[PDB]
């Protein structure tokens, strides 16, 4: 064994914790800001396409509104369904690899291969 | 960009070097070569054309050897014409071209000398678009210990050598991993220069440069497989310019087999259709002949655009394998062997 | 002020020739010769 | 028409449908949130709130014909997937 | 009175005589040395 | 009572909360979506993991909302001048502390995205050094969310 | 690169002071000063007039100049391997020529509009003398540049149209199209310029 | 009341959010428009999926457009110099957004799309980055629809 | 009645309105134009269908004269500071706009052009991104006009 | 009593700590992150000890946070104009000291990450060496701290 | 009555008109002489018929001469701003035409010169082409004696 | 009545006359002895012939100091701003045509002797041509004079 | 009676006396001394000689020194600023002809010893060509004599 | 009596002697440095002579100090404004004259000590060209000293 590798490991696992109780303490922040996002990007996408099928009368309202609502859902499926959910999901994944688990989960080893036909 | 400046200096070089382009053999103009039956009536087909009069005052027996010696006089002619010529921006380009002979120059230099024989016995053999200014290393020619000294004060090569090859490197080292080595640092040098010239040379110039540094790492690899050269000495010439670079150059250092390096070119719709296209068998165009093919269709893309120095390059190489096809039309004419006269390049 | 009329438009021609005479400057210190002649 | 088409036509109809008869129903209950929505004028705020429950009327009419276009749109759809 | 006189000539003379500094210091700082026979060596 | 120009530098805290970090943002996704393309070439199966340094600098983005909004939605005519120069503080705050961290997420990403393609291992290599990026974006939000609020 | 890093240096030196002093004017309450009205004021109506003249004429040169020279050098060029280049291609030069033109054409009918005041109060000079002043400016200001512009692009593709002729014969009868959709540009730096102009009166 | 310069900022507000927009869109259009037509030289199938960066450096404009527009029918004769500041702010905020939007969209369309010649799995990763790089623009049309309507 | 300087901003709309569209059209024109010449020889059956980069950057001039025309012929000495800004507006973003489209012109035209010449298979998908520079012109001509006539 | 401008040096001084410290990190970060990327192809076990210069860098972009929160708990309306200049050369003195700290770590990490791949024996020096980069931004801290408590 | 700083613009008029087109004519005898010295090498014959681009270089030197006295016999103490600033007109028609007109002769003859050295049959077209950049030259002087006689 | 400060643009006519003077003759001394000296390694019998260039660069010196002279022998306590603009003018009307000249006569030096002395034929053009150059020297003093003299 | 700042621009003139003769001699030498330098390595007894355009660019330190001293010495409290100025032209012109002149001294004293090197027959023309250079403080020097006596 | 406001002058002289003097030594060792270290590599004995550009280069700091401890010696509250001025005249001539030396020895140190190792007789003519640069610090202390006890 070496003192020396052994205060370089011990020293940055004791400097990534202390300062993980400034930075991933502040990390957690995320949340609020990609929610505020999401709920910024829901109204503004509501409000810039709907109100042109809001019309004064229920025929020409109606009509153009089957239209307007397509493109409506097509945006907000594509930014909020697909990538906002996307973003969500990998800055998750995120807190769970390191702000969750770097305080217990060492993350190494060989993954284990069965054998099998399945591999065909 | 470019227009804020580029005609300001090169704009009648430019005009000169396109009046020249237009003065090429077309597909047609083979067409009528291979048809012809004596070098007697390959020069009076070469006479109608801006070839005109390159045979005059020469001995009525005809060899192939001096049509090659009269086609390339041609070319160095028009070349050193275009290089005293041109302002410094273009003639720093036009001398980038000139390095990539006179580097071979010097490795006769190297050879002779390392034969303890006069190097100006080698002068004559020297390529016309590498000759010297400076020749105290070639008044001199002592020692290789002198010589290298003499390249670094004498050659415009002195950066290169400084970079990659010491006097105790050139003692021990054998003169084609020298050539290579030298020509890696200058190919590598030479696309640094086109990326500091941005906008239109870039653009130009970096297909074709990256172009190169991809052959020459595919070629040396395929050459390497019969040979004492080491993985480690495959990674040491292959120029870090081309799209390989990232991956594709580590995987071809690797790579001990010709299928080896097409699961490289796979990688790249280009080598892959360039691989794919040659076989190499009896017939067949080779692998090598793809590569000319190639390096023919990326420079007739210089003349494209109207401001930037790709189209100097691309002409030499270009007029180049012009020289290279007509020598080969007249070989396969001289010697019968019209099986193989198909086999020259389309440029234009 | 920092500013009166003879200077303001003193500046407003000066701090524009200024800017043409670049110009022709930069053309002018643009020139170069060649290193090299025919034989 | 081919799959795609009405795959996303039934896609898109059951969401307007959902959607489209929630915003229905908001309105017919006249819902304090929905004012944004209603296009009132500056008269609507005369006598009463009869004006603006004619309008939520209305929008209310607009969504659900909306929706039925939605419908249409499943039905049609519901036979391609079928037929292609 | 004046102060703009007293300001754009000194504002401008030093503008001038900073920038004939700045010029000539950069020039004399970045000339080539141009030591051929050694500086490959 | 007021100065009637003490909106603006407020309006100014909100706009660069917004502009500096989507010039941050847009930053880190060029670099790293060029890093992405060129190595995708030889590497088809490390496309959607390279995503990484991509959606993370899309954060400095988030950051610069955050603050961009929590201005926007504080102003007012009256302002009292001391609150738009919080508003500004904060505003660069975040800006330009997001614009930092998008230059080290576009390198970082560019670089790491290229060695995990010649390297697999660095997959947690390169996911660290971007928190040691994307955590500047979170510092200036810190700053910015404290002076707008002083 | 020197000249590129004085004219930035320059230019970000410029705008580092500019943020400084328009802060320092709105912060410690100097709206007062940094009065635009009094710039577009004091400043003589004939300043204005006088530069649209003088980079009306100019600036529409400058244009021509470039014009000629990209073309005029490919001309040559071309020339050399190809003798048939020296005539048709002129058409090219002949369209940067008509941007001069379309600057001279407009400087004099500017400058043919031009007279005296005999006054030097802002109430007594009045919106119409200052309205001729800024108008002759801008109008002088839009056909020079709309020309300098003009003139570069003939210029361009009068290279183009030389260096394609000089490869192939056919082809510049064709590539003229060009030209005359670059020389429209500086005819629309007239049209426009005169009426910029075409309501002023000074006295 | 108000000053009759007043709504000279509000004017460059909807000036900015069409002119810094058109610039982001025009770069991102002219980027990855070059990088198409290199492209399909070698993939002649791949133009009309290739055509997605240009379509979103479109989008730009529309949110510049947008902005724009709704500025330009909130002027008036007397403007509120609070409610101009606004405005300069909204103009800039969606303006020089979707310059960074643009230029994001610009430099992942040229390497994506190149990279999508070379490796036809890329296409998936591409419109992933390019959404994270257009939404850049749509994040600062939030601010500046808040900031004009404010 | 108006202040004695109004008109100058209005003017300088009407100038900046041309200045940049010729700008834009000159460039869009002029490298477009390098590209058409240099790519005719290699095709020369294609110059038709290859001159639309060129009658783009046009329209993008017509945009900057039409927007140049209004201003020019609303402006008076009379004018109010109001409308002599709302055209200073109409006439930076039309103009600038233009100036945005015409790069993006001559960038896709030239390479559009270069592309089609070795692959005639691009021509379809040229025009389509050409619409795509040209309309961000387009956008400027509306706002300046939504600008001007108020 | 204290002028309503005064705030402006303070909240200046409180945006300079963390930018500049941030930008120095940011510069930190992404040079030694560019050097560990490209030293994993060669040494895959060194990244975990590698990380040091970018932990050294994410630090100095602490030291300006912790200053630009001192400078925001300590401001107000009423701030008298002496103190807030104390705040701008405080901000300044961490903020540039850090960007100063941070080129120094960038450089140093660069070089020091690529030279241990080929000699192991260099990393006992590089520490050291960073540690003589990263007192410049505990330096410029101490003199903040000072200055923005006189 | 006129201002004590009144004849200060007809001066510099003066001045520009020599001064630039001096300039010009600089540049046009530079880049002439330069060509005219690497034809004479190749074809010493041609050295009488090719020195016309200079002289049409110093023709451009006294087409500002021809102004700057016309300016300076025109000039008194107690001169209008008016003839003033026609005067400075004249200096910059005349003299950055001069500076125009004398770069395309430089840059003509340039390539005129070491054209004719390889084709006789250029030397009617370099006049035409040169005779075309002197009357750029007329267009400077035509309208500043018109300026200056008013 | 005579203002103070007046005497100032008048020295700085003098000034300029003998500064960019100076400047003009010093480039034309260095390119034209730059082109002596590596000419000379071939040809010595040409140096002292080649010498012309270098005696016309200093016949430019010569005439900005003559201006200079006659400024300073014609500066007096109290001048009016008429003759103190007219000295102005004048120095710069030398001393930068003298530049001019000077640029010229080392561009034709250097490119002229380089030349002769592969082809001496060339000498006599040389001359006119230098004489060409030599001469916009002669017309930044004529104007000078005239200036200087009213 | 007369002002105080009187004495700044004659301060300035003693400076730049100085400073940019300084200037000059120091390229003088700088360039002249790399040049002698480089040369000795191919020629063992030149050095004595080649010193000599060291020599007349220590001569341009000593001019600048002689109207530095003349100014200093001329200074007081109640100076006027007409003999102010005249102090100030001084100085520039005495500066910067002595850095024109030191600018040519380092060009032709380098490539006259280079060509010496070579060439025995150039020492001649070198010293030649050099008192046309050196010359040129001298004129810088008789117009600063003249004016700061005046 | 005197303003304040005014010693500032004096005071930026004061540093402007030492500042601009240690840049001048500092190039002038950072070259010279260079050069020992380089030529060190076949020539080790040559050490101990070759720093001479070094201390030279040393000297140009203390005649910084000289001048700097002198103004920071003379200054008081209130000192007149025409000493203040005489003391930044001193502070920027022994200042910038010093940075001239400083890159003369820079330039001919690097050369020298490279040329005295290739031919070793250089050196006496080495220390010969370099008293030519120092002594260019040393009239720059001349007429500082003059002015700051003027």
């Amino acid at each position: 064994f070496d003192f020396g590798d052994t205060m370089v490991h011990q020293a940055i696992h004791t400097i990534e914790y202390c300062l993980g109780c400034i930075s991933n303490t502040a990390s957690y922040l995320r949340l609020w800001a990609l929610s505020l996002a999401h709920a910024q990007l829901s109204e503004v996408l509501w409000t810039m396409v709907i109100h042109i099928g809001l019309h004064v009368r229920s025929l020409a309202g109606g009509l153009g509104l089957f239209f307007i609502f397509a493109a409506f859902a097509t945006l907000t499926v594509a930014i909020l369904l697909i990538m906002e959910g996307l973003s969500a999901f990998l800055h998750a994944l995120r807190l769970h690899w390191v702000e969750f688990q770097n305080k217990f989960y060492t993350g190494t080893g060989f993954k284990f291969l069965p054998f099998s036909f399945e591999h065909i | 960009f470019p227009e804020l400046y580029f005609n300001v200096d090169n704009g009648y070089l430019e005009g000169l070097v396109r009046g020249l382009k237009a003065g090429v053999l077309s597909q047609a103009d083979y067409l009528n070569l291979v048809q012809c039956e004596t070098l007697e009536d390959l020069k009076l087909h070469l006479q109608s054309t801006d070839y005109g009069n390159f045979l005059a005052n020469e001995a009525s027996p005809l060899t192939v050897s001096v049509i090659d010696d009269k086609l390339k006089e041609k070319m160095v002619v028009e070349f050193r014409h275009m290089r005293n010529h041109a302002y410094e921006p273009l003639a720093s380009f036009l001398d980038f071209i000139t390095y990539s002979y006179m580097i071979d120059n010097v490795i006769l230099l190297i050879t002779g000398t390392l034969h303890q024989r006069s190097i100006a016995e080698l002068v004559p053999k020297c390529h016309p678009l590498g000759s010297f200014e400076q020749m105290e290393a070639v008044n001199i020619a002592q020692t290789p210990a002198e010589l290298y000294n003499a390249i670094l004060v004498d050659t415009p090569l002195a950066a290169f050598f400084q970079d990659c090859i010491s006097e105790q490197d050139l003692d021990e080292m054998n003169i084609e991993i020298i050539r290579n080595t030298l020509y890696k640092a200058y190919l590598e040098s030479f696309y640094k220069f086109c990326t500091l010239l941005g906008g239109t040379t870039a653009d130009a110039m970096c297909p074709i440069l990256e172009f190169e540094a991809d052959r020459r790492a595919f070629i040396i690899t395929i050459n390497s497989f019969g040979t004492e050269l080491s993985k480690e000495d495959r990674a040491k010439l292959f120029p870090h310019c081309g799209r390989l670079y990232p991956e594709g150059l580590a995987q071809l250092a690797r790579a001990d087999d010709y299928e080896q390096v097409k699961n490289v070119a796979d990688y790249y719709p280009e080598y892959k259709l360039l691989f794919e296209g040659a076989g190499s068998n009896p017939g067949d165009k080779t692998l090598e002949d793809r590569f000319f093919e190639h390096e023919v269709k990326l420079n007739k893309l210089a003349f494209l655009n109207q401001f930037h120095f790709g189209v100097f390059y691309a002409f030499v190489k270009l007029k180049e394998q012009e020289c290279r096809n007509i020598v080969w039309i007249a070989e396969c004419i001289a010697q019968r062997h019209r099986a193989k006269i198909d086999n020259y390049i389309p440029i234009f | 002020g920092f500013f009166s009329p003879g200077i303001w438009m003193g500046l407003l021609t000066t701090l524009f020739m200024l800017f043409i005479f670049t110009y022709g400057l930069h053309m002018i210190l643009s020139l170069k010769t060649m290193d090299r002649f025919d034989d | 028409c081919g799959p795609k088409l009405a795959a996303c036509g039934i896609v898109l109809s059951a969401w307007g449908v959902i959607m489209l008869i929630m915003l229905g129903i908001f309105f017919n209950v006249h819902s304090a949130v929905l004012i944004e929505d209603v296009p009132f004028t500056e008269k609507d705020f005369e006598n009463g709130p009869q004006n603006i429950y004619n309008l939520y009327e209305q929008v209310s009419y607009n969504c659900f014909i909306a929706a039925g276009l939605y419908l249409l749109l499943g039905g049609f759809s519901f036979c391609q997937v079928r037929l292609n | 009175l004046e102060y703009s006189v007293v300001f754009n000539l000194v504002l401008w003379i030093m503008t001038g005589l900073a920038l004939a500094v700045i010029i000539t210091s950069y020039n004399i700082w970045n000339m080539d040395p141009g030591y051929d026979s050694i500086i490959y060596r | 009572n007021n100065p009637e120009y003490s909106s603006f530098f407020g309006v100014m805290g909100a706009s660069s909360a917004m502009v500096f970090s989507a010039m941050g943002a847009a930053y880190g996704t060029a670099k790293s979506g060029t890093g992405i393309a060129a190595m995708s070439v030889m590497r088809p199966e490390l496309i959607m993991k390279s995503i990484i340094p991509v959606v993370m600098a899309g954060i400095i983005a988030i950051y610069g909302l955050v603050v961009a909004v929590l201005i926007a939605n504080s102003l007012t005519d009256g302002i009292t001048l001391y609150r738009s120069f919080l508003q500004l503080g904060a505003g660069l705050s975040v800006g330009l502390s997001g614009l930092a961290a998008g230059f080290a997420i576009g390198i970082v990403g560019d670089a790491g995205v290229r060695g995990t393609a010649q390297q697999p291992r660095l997959f947690v290599g390169m996911i660290l050094i971007l928190i040691f990026a994307e955590v500047l974006g979170l510092y200036g939000l810190i700053v910015a969310l404290i002076l707008s609020t002083k | 690169t020197g000249l590129e890093l004085l004219y930035l240096g320059i230019f970000v030196a410029f705008w580092a002071c500019m943020i400084v002093v328009g802060i320092c004017y709105t912060i410690f309450d100097l709206g007062f000063r940094f009065d635009v009205a009094w710039f577009l004021t004091e400043t003589s109506p004939f300043m204005w007039s006088n530069l649209g003249i003088g980079l009306a004429i100019s600036l529409s040169v400058v244009g021509a100049a470039w014009g000629i020279y990209i073309t005029g050098s490919s001309i040559i060029g071309g020339g050399v391997k190809a003798p048939r280049i020296k005539t048709k291609n002129l058409v090219s030069i002949i369209f940067c020529e008509a941007v001069a033109i379309y600057g001279i054409i407009m400087a004099i009918v500017i400058s043919n509009m031009a007279e005296p005041f005999s006054a030097t109060d802002p109430k007594a000079i009045g919106h119409r003398n200052y309205h001729a002043g800024y108008s002759m400016f801008g109008a002088g200001l839009t056909v020079g540049l709309s020309n300098l512009f003009c003139g570069v692009c003939v210029g361009i593709v009068g290279s183009g149209a030389a260096l394609a002729d000089a490869q192939n014969p056919s082809l510049f009868v064709k590539i003229l199209i060009v030209e005359i959709f670059g020389s429209a540009i500086g005819l629309f730096g007239v049209i426009v310029a005169i009426l910029q102009t075409s309501r002023v009166k000074m006295g």
